[PDB]
């Protein structure tokens, strides 16, 4: 039993943990959706000054 | 060499436009023509030959 509880707590430990690496590649890939965003501008701009 | 201005936010969301006027821009065939329909604009016949 013991070895099943505290193995059980670590596990969600690191569950969390893998939870915050999410956060940080999810905060990196928020902006690069941003980035995209301008470039997209940038495109449809570029659309029009084809003129 | 159509002039395509993008206009909406989408693939084809444009349109095209077009202009011509010059010096010969007078009545046009598909050319403008020979000694008729380009001097009218360009080189008036008002030199005697209405006399």
């Amino acid at each position: 039993m013991r070895g099943q509880i505290r193995g059980l707590e670590m596990a969600s430990k690191n569950s969390q943990d893998g939870i915050s690496l999410i956060q940080t590649a999810e905060g990196a890939l928020t902006e690069t959706r941003a980035i995209l965003q301008r470039v997209r501008e940038l495109v449809v701009q570029a659309g029009n000054t084809g003129t | 060499k159509n002039l395509v201005f993008q206009i909406g936010a989408n693939a084809t969301q444009q349109i095209s436009v077009n202009i011509e006027d010059m010096g010969a821009d007078a009545l046009g065939i598909k050319e403008a023509d020979g000694s008729i329909a380009a001097l009218h604009s360009v080189n008036d016949l008002d030199v005697t030959k209405f006399a």
